[PDB]
């Protein structure tokens, strides 16, 4: 989760997450240095008196304009692609668990053996345990098991949501009638949350998500105590 | 088995149809089956997949469908 | 631009009138509602 | 020299420093004096006064470069008022903190805070950068 | 008399007079709901409501700002003053369908002020996605409302559009071509074609809402083997050429302001810009899923409409180095309009820049749904689009009036909004990257110190806004008359004088080749 | 038929300083005014409509 | 097989101003550009009008984006501000 | 002559400046504001199991 | 070519009938370029005035070399000392000389 | 000419137009009617339309048009 | 004036037109959830009063007061065009929502197109004489065109009624295919494509016919000279508009839809 | 006597000049940005992972009693 | 139609006090409106 005057992206738990990190500093530099030099140059055209006036021939200066903006952008979207297939490519998952959306809370199907589902719902504000967080924890986390390639199906059984878990580098639209498909594979264990991010109604702020990793041994005796 | 495997015919973010065709392949296996007093083992694979892939509600409104008769798959 | 001098020059008091009716226009109505929404 | 709206198709008069030679002189009437002064300028300029070389000048033209180009306090003005008026919105704010903010959630109570504080460090949150790594887990204190 | 001037106008300036009327009220109204988005969010915790009241003054909020504030007072009120003048054309091509555009609109805001007041509002975004907007998530009337009210928006602008294009084609001096017209005629031209093929398929796609709705069709509904992934298709293959309607008018404006008070006679790089327009303006079809990364569609289509996306800064970039090229030698006047012009040109910059980041799908899973997009878009609207419409209506407004602005109060005005649009909107960056999402009512506590910041900007802009009321009012008030305006002779709008006569150009101008 | 535009165009030139819209003589009045109360008394009858769906 | 009127015979107003103008080559609602003279003070280009002022426009060269625009009055011809072309109105 | 600015400007610069700073400074501090710093630095962690 | 150029503009103020029209295009043109005109070209203008009967056109002219001059306050001091001979001549006062600098 | 396109017109189109009558005259006359099924996907009732019953569509046609219930 | 453009006469029409806008979406709000048409009558019939008032106008101000200069006339050709253009655009959305909804049927269809339980037309029957319809008035309104060029009254007139008397069949046979049709606009996302897009083109026809009808009239009082015709012009244009959207029908949702 | 100054294309030297300086500045920011920000962080991750125990990381959270299911 | 400043607006600027209440009405009404119509919400 996200901590107090944070700037920045929560700190990567996948390894695509990672990669979107560096991908992010490697395009804001470009951003930092292309908004700089726009301003300095405002700043050079307005701070002197000398003066030209007559008409300027504009094709030799456009052909700098035009190119180095181009070769820029392959800059950009040659890394971004990468990552765009890297994320795409086929992974052999080892555990297949869905998310229904519904308003305002999230159900959890793990059908891979036995009939396992629940449902996962905000705590309020007045039940919180001393520490826990307001507007984030939920009665019932997602269990699953550490460093292992998850697939993720997502679904709404009413309106749009939408299934984010940003330190994961993760968010899936749940649609009616769809079912999207996304990986999860935690490098780390712990508490990984995340919120709707499909605006859903009058709770929308409040059906959050929370991701529990541990070893598989500890997720498989969770899996049957939960039937 | 541990879950559904890749399947090439469904690369996609959208596993809707995957869900879908396994649905579909159990219960045409499982009426092949049974017709000729078969046995519905043989069809277990497809059960595996659409159960692992399929959303309860999904699975519970077809098997209602199609005892209903208003399942509008061919079976 | 040029342009001739005020037809009806508006003094420095007039201005502060002016200033001070418009902001209170804005102020007043959306301060009403807002004290009082508790209420509702 | 009056400029008057119905003018507004006729050629004008400029001060700028980019187009230095107007269209029009800056005054076209001219009394007995300035008549016999314009007559004066058709032989040598050297017998022409300092003061009537300034009354030529001035006949052409309205602002000399030094005026036209001087600089302004118009900045102060300007900074102070919108600092003023930036000032003016803290009033607004904290109306509004005293009459239309309740209290805040139980959450940002110091005690919460502090067990926050430390179950976000038993659950590792953000240890590369961004939280926990700030904590010294050998030491128990900030780094 | 008044009722056949006002109400019964087959003239371009009065008609343009009414639309800067409206849409400054429009303002009024965008910038309360703006301050009750701010009010909620500026301290943790639940003001208004639960997020159905506040998402309904988001909803509104984006509805006025958008077809109320921006698009009547550049296209209807710039557009019907100046393209007539600027060409030396007599009227619009159809001055009374002119009219019609215009008195569309109060029925228009009438119908969306009703779906407010009623039942409970629609509370989808200004997107309207089914199945949050159809009938069983959002029943009763407020969400048809909403659609009746878009319904005479997109009218009005239709018809708009056909006058514009008809007007600019076929009304200027026969020996000008396409290639002697001001920057800013072009800008409207390409708007209007962008209005014309962008507002019927918006029209389209929300009457196939209004039907799943009352009709029982099931477009967008899976029961019937629907899709509500067809409704975001229509609605952004409108919306993505609606946000470059919303700056083109606004990049036309910038280049005559830069221009003016660089003291040039013309702007650097003319059909350069010509060309930018229009590459900028067929691009912007082009692209529309950008909107939609998160929705589970196909890699190859994500790869596609990035890329695609992200071509559009190499015209846009042109724009913005044109514009330094046009100050580059000039005579700089530190004109109030300059101020803004000169904003708009680091600010836009900024914003369309956090929009290349957006365009990387793989980094907009993250960014989607989020204040990096709230902050990206309000860098591009209330420091790009206002900017520009602040500048025009600073610059033009003795035109217009006959009167002049005090300069010191508009130039504290500029430095006053500045400040509070900038605190409002920089923090939403961290927010976004941080994960905060869109629509929420209530944040979690890690959040509180940029929320409580950008609701203190949002205050400063409050100031900056009344404080605006006043100027035109101490203009008015004072009456200070124009005499002589510079460079008439490559600003044909002014060579009427201040205000122009109610008829301009009876006798057309004399251009020979 | 016979062709009768020419009277047509004597009409609609009278120097009588009427607009286009009244320049047939009083039926068009007579519709303006029809027009208009419809178009002004429905007007206020949507927002008595406004009014009434406003509240439950 | 006839019995549809002619624009000779059944236009009216502007539109039959401008035919009955076009027949006799004459362009009095500035349909048609006009062409340019040579431009110097022995040739100026000549500006009809039906007033004592009218709004010139000079393209100074061929291809120039930039129109010049004034007021040219009744008078001594005038000459463009940017490429000094002469002008002078006829009223 | 001298004009509104070279009369009031020092004055406006100097109260408007001190004014700002002294009400933006009250409302960030004696109101109740809660900002929400970082507890990094500023917090001691405190059991709550 | 600088050589080319300076002797266009000397040749465009030597018009022994140049009318004042054709000064005021050929200053208003001039000031538009990047650069502070070479003293000889000043001379011809300044030259020119004299032939119009029109002193202050001359002060302008000087003040306007200044102006063009930017921060480099080298190029007015050096611009007029090449132009004294001509200054004396004629019996043009600087701006200087008048108190038009204030 | 005009003479041409009334060539077309009398010649060939207005024939097409009596060929294609003759087509549909021919193939007219009712269909059996297929055994009602109450599909989910079909008679799509989320909101009552706004005429008669709130359940008849607007160009109902008892003969071949079941209602959610089957046919009347 | 020196410039050959038209000033238009102060107008009541445009806020008559605005406020019949506002009352019919008004009104249809209140038929769709008040249980009432009153709102809806009053803004149809203001709506109408506005178009005859209007248009009426314009020939009074083309036909009898001779504004229209050939400057005017091709401005309205460009005006008629770009709406046609607009027109395009509102049914290109009904067509991607019907390729959309058809390429990709979803399993509540039965994962199949046309879905199950869905018997579509014949597009050999009805379907087939609906286009032989449409196609020969497009060649019959070509006859009446170069009628009016070539001064023929007669035969303008007669081409012209071929024409009408072909839409009014259009009409008449969709009516008939509409209430015979076993499937309904509730049956699901082909009912619904199939009900609006060819719906919307049904209005056409009727917005076409009836602008065509207005050209009948006016030729019978001899409105239109050999040159000088815009209004049916532009009548034309919009039956071939209408003509073509139908072709586009027939293909999609009638014939590779089926 | 003073000497003849430079009087031509002032504006012109005055661009390139700085137009070269902004060049010079901007490959300086991406040298320093490159260390500061992007190195560094590629850094911190290299360094954590680079003997990280998550089995010792989950034992330490499930001994301060964060997980409902350990 | 009468002509020149002041005249080509549907609103009167003859006297400036008068023209403040309208201001103040017209724009006060636009800013005031989203506030009563969140009034009007909560007191359902
Ligand atoms: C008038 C208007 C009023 C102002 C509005 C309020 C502004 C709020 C102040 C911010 C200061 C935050 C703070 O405490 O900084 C201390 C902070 C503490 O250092 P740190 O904890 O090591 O954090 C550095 C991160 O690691 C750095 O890495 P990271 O991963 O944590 O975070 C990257 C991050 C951080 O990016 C920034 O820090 C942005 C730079 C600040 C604005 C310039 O966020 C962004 O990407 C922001 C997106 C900006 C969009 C593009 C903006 C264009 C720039 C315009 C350039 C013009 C010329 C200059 O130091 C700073 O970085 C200063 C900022
Ligand atoms: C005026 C309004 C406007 C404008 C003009 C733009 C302009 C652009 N926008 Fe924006 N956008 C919005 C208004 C606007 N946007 C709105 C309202 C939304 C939210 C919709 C909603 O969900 O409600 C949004 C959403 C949005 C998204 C979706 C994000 C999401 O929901 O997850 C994306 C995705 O690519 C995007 C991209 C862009 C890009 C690349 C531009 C480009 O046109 C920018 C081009 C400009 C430049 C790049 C700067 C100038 C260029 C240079 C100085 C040259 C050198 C530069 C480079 C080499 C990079 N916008
Ligand atoms: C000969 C063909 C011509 C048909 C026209 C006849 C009557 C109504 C007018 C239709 C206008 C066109 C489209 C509107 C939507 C739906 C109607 C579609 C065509 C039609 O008539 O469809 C019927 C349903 O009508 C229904 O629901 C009735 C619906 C009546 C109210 C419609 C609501 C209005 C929609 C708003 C329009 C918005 C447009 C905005 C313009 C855009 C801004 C630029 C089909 O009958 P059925 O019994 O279901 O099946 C037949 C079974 N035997
Ligand atoms: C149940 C159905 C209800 C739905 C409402 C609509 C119903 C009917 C509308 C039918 C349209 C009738 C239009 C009549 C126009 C008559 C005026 C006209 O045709 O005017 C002409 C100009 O054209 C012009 O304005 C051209 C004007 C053309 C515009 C018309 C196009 C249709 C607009 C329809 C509204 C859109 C609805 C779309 C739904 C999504 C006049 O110039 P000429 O002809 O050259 O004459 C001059 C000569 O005589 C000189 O010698
Ligand atoms: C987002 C835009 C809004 C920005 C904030 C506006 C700042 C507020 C301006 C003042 O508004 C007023 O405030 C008074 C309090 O100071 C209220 O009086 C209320 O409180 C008084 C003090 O208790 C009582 O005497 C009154 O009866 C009572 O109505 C009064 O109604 C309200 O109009
Ligand atoms: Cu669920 Cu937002
Ligand atoms: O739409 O950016
Ligand atoms: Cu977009
Ligand atoms: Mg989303
Ligand atoms: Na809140
Ligand atoms: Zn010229």
């Amino acid at each position: 989760m996200a901590y107090p005057m944070q700037l920045g992206f929560q700190d990567a738990t996948s390894p695509i997450m990672e990669e979107l990190l560096h991908f992010h500093d490697h395009t804001l530099m470009i951003v930092f240095l292309i908004s700089s030099l726009v301003l300095y140059i405002i700043s050079l055209m307005l701070t002197t008196k000398l003066t030209h006036t007559s008409t300027m021939d504009a094709q030799e200066v456009e052909t700098i304009w035009t190119i180095l903006p181009a070769i820029i952008l392959i800059l950009i979207a040659l890394p971004s692609l990468r990552i765009l297939y890297m994320m795409d490519e086929i992974n052999n998952p080892s555990l297949t668990v869905k998310t229904m959306g519904h308003q305002w809370y999230w159900s959890y199907e793990y059908t891979d053996y036995e009939d396992l589902s629940f449902d996962s719902y905000m705590i309020p504000t007045s039940e919180l345990k001393p520490g826990e967080l307001r507007l984030l924890e939920v009665d019932n986390r997602v269990v699953l098991p550490m460093e292992m390639t998850i697939r993720m199906l997502v679904s709404s059984e009413d309106v749009l949501h939408s299934w984010a878990v940003p330190s994961l580098g993760l968010k899936t639209d749940a649609i009616p009638g769809r079912l999207n498909q996304t990986t999860l594979m935690s490098s780390r264990p712990g508490l990984y949350y995340g919120q709707c991010s499909e605006i859903c109604g009058s709770n929308h702020s409040f059906m959050p998500i929370v991701l529990e990793l541990v070893p598989l041994k500890y997720f498989e005796k969770w899996s049957a105590s939960m039937l | 088995y541990q879950t559904a495997p890749f399947d090439s015919r469904f690369p996609n973010q959208n596993q809707t149809r995957n869900c879908w065709q396994n649905y579909l392949d159990f219960h045409r296996c499982e009426k092949a089956m049974t017709a000729k007093g078969g046995d519905v083992s043989v069809c277990e694979w497809y059960r595996r997949v659409y159960k692992s892939l399929c959303p309860i509600s999904w699975v519970s409104t077809w098997d209602d469908r199609r005892a209903e008769g208003t399942f509008p798959g061919k079976i | 631009i040029t342009a001739k001098p005020a037809k009806t020059p508006t003094s420095p008091k007039e201005q502060a009138i002016g200033l001070s009716v418009t902001f209170l226009s804005f102020l007043l109505p959306a301060g009403w509602v807002l004290y009082h929404l508790d209420n509702y | 020299s009056v400029v008057k709206s119905e003018d507004y198709a006729l050629p004008s008069y400029v001060d700028r420093r980019d187009y230095p030679l107007p269209d029009v002189a800056h005054v076209k009437n001219l009394s007995a004096s300035q008549k016999a002064l314009k007559e004066k300028e058709k032989a040598s300029w050297s017998s022409l006064s300092i003061d009537e070389k300034v009354e030529l000048y001035r006949l052409k033209f309205k602002e000399s470069f030094a005026e036209m180009n001087r600089s302004t306090n118009e900045w102060k003005t300007v900074v102070g008022a919108a600092m003023f008026f930036i000032g003016f919105t803290a009033l607004l704010l904290i109306w509004e903190k005293h009459y239309v903010y309740g209290p805040i959630p139980h959450t940002f109570e110091e005690e919460w805070v502090a067990k926050q504080t430390k179950r976000m460090l038993d659950m590792k949150v953000a240890p590369i950068q961004g939280f926990s790594a700030k904590w010294d887990y050998d030491k128990n204190e900030w780094k | 008399m008044f009722i056949n001037r006002w109400l019964f106008s087959t003239n371009h300036k009065d008609i343009g007079t009414l639309y800067l009327l409206f849409g400054a009220w429009a303002g009024m109204v965008g910038t309360a709901l703006s301050l009750l988005i701010r009010a909620e969010l500026g301290q943790p915790g639940t003001l208004l409501g639960d997020d159905q009241i506040y998402n309904v003054v988001v909803t509104a909020h984006a509805f006025v700002m958008i077809f109320f504030m921006v698009m009547p007072i550049m296209i209807g009120g710039f557009g019907n003053w100046l393209v007539p003048l600027m060409i030396g054309a007599p009227d619009m091509a159809f001055p009374r369908m002119n009219n019609m555009s215009f008195w569309l609109l109060p029925p228009s805001f009438l119908l969306l002020l009703a779906s407010s007041m009623v039942e409970a509002g629609a509370g989808t975004g200004w997107t309207v996605y089914p199945p949050l907007a159809g009938n069983l998530a959002h029943a009763g009337a407020s969400v048809d409302l909403t659609i009746f009210s878009l319904h005479l928006a997109g009218v009005s602008s239709i018809l708009g559009a056909i006058n514009f294009i008809t007007t600019i084609i076929n009304m200027k001096p026969p020996a000008m071509s396409q290639y002697q017209t001001p920057l800013f005629v072009w800008s409207v031209m390409i708007t209007a074609v962008l209005l014309l093929l962008s507002l019927p398929v918006l029209a389209a796609g929300i009457t196939m809402l209004l039907t799943d709705r009352n009709l029982n069709t099931t477009f967008f509904d899976p029961a019937g083997g629907g899709d509500p992934i067809l409704y975001q298709h229509l609605f952004w293959f409108f919306g993505h050429p609606e946000v470059y309607i919303l700056i083109l008018p606004g990049f036309g404006m910038i280049s005559h302001i830069v221009t003016y008070y660089s003291g040039k006679k013309e702007p650097f790089g003319y059909m350069g810009m010509v060309w930018a327009m229009m590459s900028i303006g067929f691009l912007g079809f082009i692209v529309w899923a950008h909107h939609m990364f998160t929705v589970g569609m196909d890699v190859d289509t994500r790869a596609y409409f990035t890329s695609a996306t992200m071509i559009i800064a190499i015209p846009t970039g042109v724009k913005v180095f044109s514009w330094l090229a046009t100050l580059h030698g000039g005579n700089i006047k530190w004109s109030p309009a300059m101020m803004w012009a000169l904003g708009f040109i680091f600010l836009f910059t900024v914003g369309g820049l956090t929009g290349i980041v957006l365009a990387n799908s793989s980094l907009d899973i993250v960014l989607h749904d989020t204040y990096y997009v709230v902050a990206h878009f309000h860098y591009v609207l209330s420091m790009g689009a206002v900017f520009a419409i602040m500048g025009g209506f600073v610059h033009w407004f003795p035109l217009f009036s006959g009167y002049t602005l005090n300069d010191t109060w508009a130039k504290i005005h500029f430095a006053i909004m500045f400040v509070g649009v900038n605190m409002t909107f920089f923090p939403q960056h961290f927010l976004g990257l941080s994960g905060m999402p869109r629509r929420y009512s209530d944040y979690p506590d890690a959040y509180t110190m940029w929320n409580t910041i950008s609701s203190m900007g949002s205050f400063i802009s409050l100031t900056a806004v009344m404080l605006m009321v006043f100027i035109i009012w101490e203009a008015f008030a004072s009456k200070r008359e124009v005499l002589t305006v510079d460079l008439t002779t490559t600003n044909l709008e002014w060579l009427n004088g201040c205000p122009p006569p109610y008829h301009t150009f009876e006798e057309p101008t004399y251009v020979n080749l | 038929f016979e062709n009768r535009v020419a009277e047509k165009q004597k009409l609609f030139q009278e120097d009588n300083g009427l607009p286009v819209h009244l320049k047939g003589g009083a039926t068009d009045n007579i519709l303006y005014r029809v027009t208009m109360t419809l178009c002004l008394g429905g007007t206020l009858y949507s927002l008595y409509c406004l009014g009434w769906a406003s509240f439950p | 097989g006839g019995g549809v009127p002619t624009d000779e015979e059944q236009a009216t107003g502007l539109e039959r101003e401008v035919m009955l103008a076009a027949r006799k080559g004459q362009d009095p609602y500035n349909i048609l550009a006009p062409k340019a003279t040579s431009g110097t003070k022995e040739d100026p280009n000549l500006v009809p009008s039906i007033t004592n002022k009218r709004i010139v426009g000079c393209i100074c060269e061929e291809d120039n984006s930039t129109v010049i625009w004034f007021w040219l009055h009744k008078g001594e011809a005038q000459r463009c501000p940017s490429c000094g072309t002469h002008y002078k109105l006829v009223p | 002559a001298p004009d509104f600015h070279d009369k009031y400007g020092n004055a406006v610069l100097a109260s408007g400046a001190t004014f700002c700073v002294a009400v933006w400074v009250y409302m960030a501090t004696q109101i109740g504001i809660e900002w929400n710093p970082s507890p990094v630095g500023r917090v001691t962690p405190k059991e709550w199991r | 070519t600088d050589e080319e150029f300076d002797a266009r503009w000397v040749t465009y103020f030597n018009k022994p009938d140049i009318d004042a029209w054709e000064l005021r295009k050929g200053m208003n043109t001039l000031v538009g370029y990047d650069l502070v005109p070479e003293p000889k070209i000043i001379d011809a203008a300044l030259r020119a005035c004299r032939r119009l009967n029109d002193f202050a056109s001359a002060v302008r002219i000087l003040e306007v070399v200044k102006d063009k001059a930017g921060p480099h306050k080298e190029i007015y001091p050096y611009v007029i000392q090449e132009l004294r001979p001509t200054l004396n001549e004629l019996g043009i006062s600087t701006p200087e000389e008048l108190g038009l600098d204030k | 000419g005009a003479r041409t396109w009334r060539f077309l017109t009398f010649g060939l189109a207005l024939p097409s137009v009596a060929l294609c009558t003759l087509n549909s005259w021919l193939h007219s006359g009712h269909r059996e009617r297929p055994a009602f099924i109450p599909y989910h996907h079909l008679r799509i009732r989320t909101k009552p339309f706004s005429w008669g019953d709130g359940n008849h569509t607007f160009f109902h046609n008892p003969r071949v048009n079941p209602l959610p219930t089957g046919y009347e | 004036q020196t410039h050959a453009y038209h000033m238009v006469n102060p107008s009541p029409w445009p806020l008559t037109g605005a406020l019949s806008a506002l009352l019919m979406t008004s009104g249809l709000t209140m038929w769709f959830h008040f249980n009432s048409m009153t709102l809806l009558m009053i803004g149809l019939t203001t709506n109408m009063l506005t178009m005859y008032q209007w248009w009426r106008d314009v020939i009074r101000e083309s036909t009898f007061q001779g504004h229209h200069t050939p400057a005017v006339q091709k401005g309205l050709r460009y005006g008629m065009i770009l709406f046609i253009i607009s027109e395009v655009l509102f049914f290109t959305g009904f067509f991607w929502a019907f390729y959309h909804s058809s390429l990709a049927p979803t399993p509540e269809l039965g994962g199949c197109w046309p879905p199950t339980g869905i018997h579509p037309l014949n597009p050999l029957e009805v379907p087939l004489l609906n286009t032989s319809v449409l196609l020969a008035s497009g060649v019959s309104i070509t006859w009446a065109h170069h009628s009016l060029m070539e001064g023929d009254r007669k035969h303008m007139l007669q081409a012209l009624f071929i024409t009408i008397t072909l839409g009014v069949y259009f009409t008449l046979l969709q009516a008939s295919e509409y209430y015979e049709a076993p499937f309904t606009i509730s049956d699901g996302v082909y009912g619904s494509t199939f009900f609006v897009a060819t719906g919307f083109h049904g209005l056409h026809v009727i917005i076409g016919s009836t602008f065509l009808i207005v050209c009948f009239f006016r030729q019978l009082k001899f409105h239109f000279t050999s040159n000088h015709h815009f209004g049916f012009e532009a009548a034309a244009w919009y039956w071939h508009f209408v003509d073509v959207v139908w072709l586009f029908l027939y293909v999609s949702i009638y014939w590779w839809g089926s | 006597a003073l000497a003849k100054p430079q009087m031509r294309g002032l504006l012109a030297r005055r661009l390139r000049f700085h137009i070269v300086g902004a060049f010079m500045v901007s490959l300086g920011f991406a040298t320093f940005y490159k260390f500061a920000v992007a190195e560094k962080r590629k850094k911190a991750y290299a360094d954590f992972y680079r003997n990280y125990d998550s089995m010792k990381d989950f034992e330490e959270m499930r001994k301060a009693g964060i997980f409902q299911s350990a | 139609y009468e002509e020149g400043p002041g005249k080509n607006i549907p609103f009167s600027v003859e006297n400036k006090w008068r023209l403040l209440a309208m201001m103040t009405l017209f724009f006060g009404s636009g800013f005031a409106a989203p506030f009563f119509i969140v009034r009007h919400q909560l007191l359902k």
